[PDB]
This record gives structure tokens, sequence and C-alpha cells, in this order.
RNA sequence: CGGCCCCCUGGACGAAGACUGACGCUCAGGUGCGAAAGCGUGGGGAGCAAACAGGAUUAGAUACCCUGGUAGUCCACGCCGUAAACGAUGUCGACUUGGAGGUUGUGCCCUUGAGGCGUGGCUUCCGGAGCUAACGCGUUAAGUCGACCGCCUGGGGAGUAC
């Protein structure tokens, strides 16, 4: 998993409350980060299929909070996206 | 999911019915009451009641004559998967009549012969029996 | 009528030697869950820090070895 | 109204589960089945023998009250664990007696040690007790007259397990079972042991807080295949047995009774 | 099962407890299990039988036992 | 007639074990402390009062009536009650279709009676021993079974039962015959077939006896009637 | 999928709370995993064992039995994609009498004891209504309802031929 005080930084830079949690943005960036401290593993081990499958799981989860972000408001998506460096 | 909730409706009324349960209960709605209104009209049905501000909860209470229930079938005509629209000339019978069935129209909720009195038909959306 | 249960331990000491003893046979085997009377989850920890202890020599695996 | 539901919060108030309350009255004897109605479910097929007195015939009429036992209901239509264990507590309560003046008094003889300690019998029962118990010093009963009138003054009991060892003679002087499974084991250790079930190949007598012996079929008597446990004890009875073998690991102590 | 004969001990009664011993171990039965191989699929047959022969004993007899017989 | 503590000191508020129950008694169930249900007698009460009140006016019309159980420990109360106001009863076991295949049932009756005019007004002695004693084998088992009813001519005008989980062919035979039906139910057993239900405790020995005698009266009401 | 340890890692459940606010179900095409056997290549090779040799039996015995026994079975990376891959029971959601269990939580209770009363999840058995051609299924349905897909149209020829 992600360690618990990488959450809670993720949640002071994107939450609006930082008590919040919630936040679309928030939820976004948690994936992204953890699909990136996963992207190592699965370099290194490639035939854990298991666990590449909730990886998996995660880049939909990110990429449906993307599409609900895009129609709900633009500028909020472009900016998450711009601090992601996601390229869609 | 949850895709019908008329549907729920009547499912329970049978359930309880068959169950020799005094009262059901269930999510309140504005369709679901009035057809609630309608039955208590027409007398299958003691009486309903309403209750809660927020997700209110809608109880149906029951009617037993001679032991056995008095819905004695009740069954859906429209659904999502297949709508049933009528005009007044197609109105169906319940039972030759003896039953009813009851009808959406554009004045509202009611049953089959008040729609064919008024003279106009819409979405039939369950018989009853 | 589990002893563990009633002094009510949060975990099973492999290091605990003699009370082990008292759930071994002669023959150094694990006594059976459904005969012998302690409860299932503390039968696992107990059967756990069984095998630890024999892996250390602390107990042996059976009587006869050597 | 609610004065039914006052009732039955009474009726419980007027009732215990144990055999604590002596309410049932003897409404039907016939031999061998006596029956009370404690205001329980049902009436107690009781034996004859949870009452009889010492030289063997009844005691008890009808309108008689003695409680029995309970916490055991229903298979279909019956109820009631035997009344006789009840007196085993008014027992218990005497021997407890003691401890307030450090000296509990009855008559206490005992002739001999089927397992180290004299028997001493109190009333009705007869219980076994570890062999310091049965003399204060090395007196030695064996040299009293046969049976002796004593009392018994406590020497040790084992709490859990029901063993008490007492006292005779000498006026003026005045998890758990198996850990240390090593008590009754050395070869041959007697005990007094209420069977409890004989299950075709055996007869389960087991006694000493929390064990199970077993006295199969093949001893049990002085014939060997023919002899069916049901026929040749009882049912519930406290009899001669002996340990000889303990697995304390696989607990199974194998008791005996030819001897 | 390792076995000493005790001091003033009978032969016949030490015999006897070496019959115990090995009894209490299960050592005869546990080499007639190994002598030919079991399937998994039959292990688990005759242990299921077994279970359900068991509850059959225990509930169904007693059910019986209920009602008498004469 | 009767008083509800007179029930109570009867334990007629007992009831089976709650998991030997219908759901057809909740409504004859007030709750169940003990792990034992306990019948609601404010609701048994009124039950009991209408069924003596039909009894006595069956009584009044000369009505036949019957008294059943069998259940070994009340045989003789049932017997005596039915003595006390002179009614019919089958105090042990229940024959198929007594009722329903009355009719083979009355030949029986007549082998019995025959049997009994031997017996008595015969004074024929000298017959062989072991005939004797199958002629009185024969009639002590057709005394068992038969005695109370002998004199019923016909089918009875009501029946009164005592289990009716254990007597649920008799209860099936006046349902099918139509009798009316009068059985003390227990929570264990089911009311369906009974016209008139009577919420209390088959098992208990002096609630059974209690049940019993009010009925009697009742009957020899009716009949003085 | 089962000896013991370490390292990466997936899911489920239960407890309270916090948050979003319909974001859901199903799914042709499509992608993925996919027992055992088997193939390729490179290692490995105790046991066992197709094939194979012998010895038996038998009319005969290319078997069954006995003695040996090679590929394989194991390891690394690929292919193969089929099974009685069975609950011969597609997925999601709702509702409907009971019992006895097991397993795993968790609330409360003097735990006065291995206990008392509840509340969650998965799971074995029996059985009521109901359903069924019967067998049986039966709150884990094969009952009563909704949504989507999938498949069936006499036997063979044929799950074959092109």
């Amino acid at each position: 998993s992600l360690s618990t005080e990488a959450t809670a930084k993720i949640v002071s830079e994107f939450g609006r409350d930082a008590n919040d949690t919630g936040s679309t943005e928030v939820q976004v960036a948690l994936l992204t980060a953890q699909i990136n401290h996963l992207q190592g593993h699965f370099a290194e081990h490639k035939k854990d299929h298991h666990s590449r499958r909730g990886l998996l799981r995660m880049v939909s989860q990110r990429r449906k909070l993307l599409d609900y972000l895009k129609r709900k408001d633009v500028a909020r998506y472009t900016q998450l996206i711009e601090r992601l460096g996601l390229r869609r | 999911s949850m895709q019908d909730p008329i549907a729920d409706m009547l499912t329970r009324i049978r359930n309880g019915q068959a169950a020799n349960k005094a009262a059901v209960t269930m999510p309140s709605s504005k369709l679901k009451v009035a057809i609630a209104n309608v039955l208590k009209e027409e007398g299958f049905i003691e009486d309903f009641k309403v209750e809660g501000d927020t997700k209110p909860e809608l109880e149906l209470t029951l009617k037993y004559f001679q032991g056995k229930a008095v819905v004695e079938s009740i069954q859906r005509v429209s659904r999502p998967g297949l709508r049933i629209y009528k005009r007044k000339d197609e109105l169906p019978k319940v039972m030759a009549g003896l039953g009813i069935a009851v009808v959406s129209t554009s004045k509202g909720v009611m049953t089959d012969r008040a729609a064919r009195q008024a003279g106009l038909g819409g979405e039939i959306i369950c018989y009853v029996a | 009528f589990c002893r563990f249960t009633a002094e009510g331990v949060q975990e099973i000491d492999y290091k605990d030697i003699a009370t082990l003893k008292n759930y071994i046979t002669e023959s150094g085997k694990i006594v059976p869950s459904r005969i012998t009377g302690t409860r299932a989850k503390y039968q696992r920890q107990l059967a756990r820090a069984i095998k630890r202890a024999r892996y250390l020599s602390l107990l042996p695996y059976t009587d006869r070895h050597q | 109204e609610s004065f039914a539901q006052l009732f039955e919060e009474s009726l419980k108030e007027i009732e215990t589960r144990p055999g604590s309350i002596v309410r049932g009255v003897v409404v039907a004897i016939d031999k061998d089945v006596v029956l009370v109605d404690a205001g329980l479910k049902s009436e107690s097929a009781i034996p004859a023998e949870q009452f009889k007195n010492a030289q063997g015939e009844l005691e008890i009429q009808v309108g008689d009250e003695v409680d029995v036992a309970l916490d055991a209901v229903e298979d279909g239509f019956g109820e009631t664990l035997l009344s006789r264990e009840k007196a085993k507590r008014h027992e218990a309560w005497i021997t407890l007696e003691k401890a307030y003046e450090d000296a509990e008094t009855v008559t206490g003889v005992i002739n001999g040690k089927v397992k180290g300690g004299f028997t001493v019998e109190l009333n009705g029962i007869r219980a076994f007790l570890p062999g310091s118990l049965v003399d204060v010093r090395p007196v030695r009963d064996t040299l009293h007259l046969e049976g002796k009138e004593l009392e018994f003054k406590v020497i040790k009991l084992d709490q859990k397990r029901n063993n008490v060892v007492v006292s005779r003679r000498a006026v003026i002087e005045s998890e758990d079972p198996w850990v240390a499974i090593a008590k009754r084991y050395p070869e041959g250790t007697k005990l007094t042991g209420r069977v409890t079930n004989l299950t075709d190949y055996g007869c389960f007598v087991e006694i000493e807080e929390g064990v199970e012996g077993l006295v199969h079929v093949s001893e049990m008597d002085w014939t060997n295949k023919n002899i069916h446990p049901s026929k040749v004890v009882n049912v519930g009875d406290v009899v001669e047995v002996m340990v000889l073998d303990i697995d304390e690991e696989r607990r199974r102590i194998s008791l005996g009774l030819k001897q | 099962p390792v076995i000493k004969v005790r001091e003033n001990e009978p032969f016949d009664v030490a015999l006897r407890r070496f019959k115990r011993s090995c009894e209490k171990a299960g050592v005869l039965a546990e080499v007639r299990r190994r002598e030919f191989y079991e399937k998994p699929t039959t292990e688990r047959k005759r242990a299921k039988a077994s279970a359900v022969k068991r509850h059959a004993k225990k509930l169904a007899r007693e059910n019986a036992r209920r009602t008498r017989l004469y | 007639t009767v008083s509800m503590r007179d029930m109570l000191k009867a334990g007629v508020h007992f009831g089976h074990q709650t998991r030997y129950w219908n759901p057809k008694m909740k409504p004859f169930i007030f709750g169940a402390r003990n792990k034992v249900h306990i019948i609601n007698l404010e609701k048994t009460v009124p039950m009991f009062n209408e069924a003596l009140a039909e009894l006595n006016k069956i009584a009044s019309r000369k009505g036949k009536i019957l008294f059943v159980g069998t259940k070994r420990a009340a045989s003789e109360a049932v017997k005596d009650a039915a003595l006390s106001c002179d009614q019919f009863f089958v105090n042990h076991r229940w024959l198929g279709g007594m009722l329903t295949n009355w009719k083979t049932v009355r030949q029986s009756i007549k082998r019995l009676k025959d049997l009994e005019t031997q017996s008595q007004d015969g004074t024929f002695d000298k017959l062989t021993k072991k005939e004797a004693l199958m002629r009185t084998r024969e009639l002590e088992k057709l005394e068992n079974s038969l005695g109370g009813i002998k004199d019923m001519g016909g089918l009875p005008d009501a029946l009164f039962v005592i289990d009716a989980d254990h007597e649920h062919i008799a209860i099936k035979e006046a349902n099918n015959l139509g009798i009316p039906v009068f059985a003390i139910v227990d929570t264990n057993s089911d009311p369906d077939g009974v016209d008139f239900v009577i919420p209390g405790n088959d098992d208990a020995i002096r609630a059974v006896t209690l049940y019993l005698g009010a009925v009697a009266a009742t009957v020899r009401e009716g009949r003085s009637q």
C-alpha cells in the first residue's frame, strides 16, 4: 500500500480543507501516487498478475474520477492534470 | 440495483398479504403514495400512512377478509423494459371488471373505470384483483 | 474450559516451555483441538509456538530422534 | 394484562435453575418410577434409586418435596437432571461449614484406602479421600474395630475434582486437568466415579475434575465379550474404578473395573 | 512408545502396558494407511462420508430414541 | 365459568419448548421467558368460555359428545370425566377411520357387544380353555379400544379433543365429516383443523383435569336443560 | 492454494465515525486468467510411470497381476486454451415460514464460569410455503419480481466435412 503519512501529505496538498479527504482531485492524486509507487515493483516483478489486477483497478478508478471531473468542471480538471503531469 | 419501485411495492404487498402480515412498509414516493390512495379508494387496503422527512417511509396496512387476503392478485403491466400505454377506447377490464387496473393519466393516477368515465387513456401501471 | 481464555493471555509464548509441555505428547505430537478443550483461536497460536520452539531445539520434534 | 407479564417475572423470581428450591411434590409413585412437578414444563421420570435411604426402602410418600436439578432442557417430552445430585450441594454446604469454625463434625468411619486414603461415608453417600486424611498420625484404623465410629476431621480435599480425605478417631486433636496429570497416576490408584453414558463399547465413568475415563468392555466383569455393559453395571452410579493407564497427551485415561 | 519395566513389575503387566502405549500412539493404523497410496479425492470422500454418517448417527438416532419401541 | 387464577394454579399458561412451536400459535402466545412459550390466558379464557357455551348448547339439543385423549397419562381422567356426564370417549388409541369408516367399526362394536353378552348374561360355562383365553383376549382388546362409544349408536354430534397434534387423525376425520371440533391446543400443535381452538396446556395433568371437569359440568347443565 | 522463516502484494470482513453525491448493473465485439496432459528451448532427474522388455495367467491376453522401465512428472522463459473447467444451477438487485450447526467478527452483560442477550459475513445439514415430469429445490431456491447477456428447436450423420 501507500504509507499513511504519504496519504496525509497528499491530502494536505490537494484537499481544500486538509480534513476533507474526499475531494475528487484528492482521490485522483492519491491514486496517482499509488500508481507511481507500484510502477517500480511491477518493473521488477512482471509476473505478479494478481496485484497487477488491482493496479489496473486503481488506474480505472482514477480515469473515472477524471471523467466525472471533466464534465463537472474543466478548469479544476486542467489544473489537476497539470499538477500531476497526467497526459490526459 | 433497484430498477422499479412500483414493482417493489407490489411485490411487498403481495408477500405481506401472503404471509398474514398486518402491514408492510417501504421507502415512500409520490406515485407510490397516489397508488396507495387509489387502493384505499377501492377498498383493497385499510389505510396507508407515510412517515419521515428526509427519506420518508410509507406504510400500508393490509386487509384480510374471512381470513384470506383481499388483494387476490396484483401484477404489473407496464415496466421499464417494456412500457404499456393505452387509449381510452383500449382500456382493459380486470377480472371482467370485478377487479381494477391502476392507470396514470395526464389527470393523475386512477383506476380504469374512472378513466373511462373521464374519457382519456394513459399508462396502465398494474392490474389488481 | 480453555486456560488461556480465563487467564486471558493476549498471545502464546514459544519461549515459555513448560506451559507448552503441558500440551504435548510423551512422543512430542501436538494434542487434538476437538478433544483438548482449548479454544480454536488460542489453539492455532499454541501450535505455532510449539513449532517455533521445536525449530529452536528447545522442544523435540519427536520422542525418538536424536 | 400486564398481570401476566408481572406474573411471569414473578414466577421467574420464585424459581432458579439448579436443584435448589425443594418444590416438586411427589404426585405419583409406582415401582420403579417416582415423579414430581417443580413448576417445570413436564414431570420427571425419577428412578426409585435416587430415593431410598441407606438400607434400600423408600422414604417419601405423596406430597413430599425434594428439589431435583436443571440446565438441561427437552429432547421431546420430559424434564430435570436427578434430585440426588441436589443432595451433593447440601453435602458441599456441610463440608464448607467447617471453614467458619475450622472443624466440620459428623461421624466418619473409614476402614480402607482404595487409592491411598481411607474411604469415608457421610449419611447415604460414601466418599474417598487421600491416604493421610483417614488418620491424624500414624495410628491406622486397621487395628481399630472394623468400620469404627469417630467423625471425619478433614485432611485434604482437591477442590475441583471431588476427593475428600477425612480424620478418624483422635477427638482431642484439633489446560487445567492435563498440566499436572500425575496425581491419580502411578499404576493403579482406585477412584470413586459416577458413570455417565454407556456407548455399547464403554461405560464412561469420569469424575476427577473435567476428565474422561472409559472402562470399555473388556474388563467390567470376569466375562469378556457377551457382556453388554448396560446389563452389568448401571446408569449414573459411583463405582470402584482406578486408572490402569494415563496418556496426558491424547487425553485418554483408560480406567478399569475388573480389579 | 518407549517403555521400561518398573522394579518388581510383572512381565505381563509390562507387555499389557506396551500394548496400551502402541495403542495410544495409534501406530499400527498409521502403518495401515501408509501401506498403499490413497488419492486426494478418495481421502476427501472417506472423510466427508464419515462426517455425513456422524451427523446421521448423532441426530436421527436420538430422534428415534425419543419414541419407545414397545 | 372457570377463573384465571384457577388456570394459573393449574399451570395452563405453560407451553412447549421454543424450538417446537407452530407459528400458527403466535396469536395465542404471550411471551417466552425460560425458553418456554407462555400462553396468553387473557386471550385464552374468552375462547374457553365460548366453547363451554357451545358445548352446553349442543348438550341441550341432545347432542352426542366424544372425549378424545390417549396421552396415557390422563386416559383415566378422560374416561372418568366422560362417565361423569355420561358421554362417550376414546381413552386409548385412535382407530383409522373409526368415524370415516364407521360402518365397519359398527360391525366391530356389535361383535364386542355379543362377546360381552356371552361373558355375563350367558353364564354358560364349559367352553374349552384355550378358546376361552382367546375370547377373553379379544374382549380385553375390544374393550380397551371400543369401550366408551359402544352405545353411541351412530356418529357423534361434536368432538372434544385433548392434544390436536397427537389426535390429528380424529381431527382430519371430523373435518371430512364436518363434526364440530373442540381441541385443547398447545403451542407446538396446529389450530387450522379446529373449529373451536383452546389455547392451553395439553401436557400437564392437573390442567387437563380442570378442562375436563369444566366441560363435564357444562354438559350436565345442557342435559338438565 | 497447506512443513518453518524473511521480502513485495492482492482482496474480504467487522467497528465506529468522516467524505462524494447516482458515479450504477450487464455486456456482443474486444482484453485478460485459465487443471491435467502436451509442445519448444535451456537445466534438472530421488520416487513414480505411458511407451518398451521380460514373467505370469488365459483359448488366446498387444490387459488386468509380478519384475524392470524410458519420456514426463521438478526448475527458468515461451506455446498450447481444452476437462464431469459440476452446484451438469450466467451475472446484479429486491422480497418471502423455521431448526440445527460450523467458522469469523463485533455490541452489551455481575465473564460472579468453560457463560447470558443481541448484531454483522461466509458456510454444512433438515425442512415449511411455494415451485417441479418426478426426483428434489427450498432466505446460498429450482419460490415471488425487475435489468443484461448467454444457449436450446427430434434422433443420428456431427461438434463431423469445406
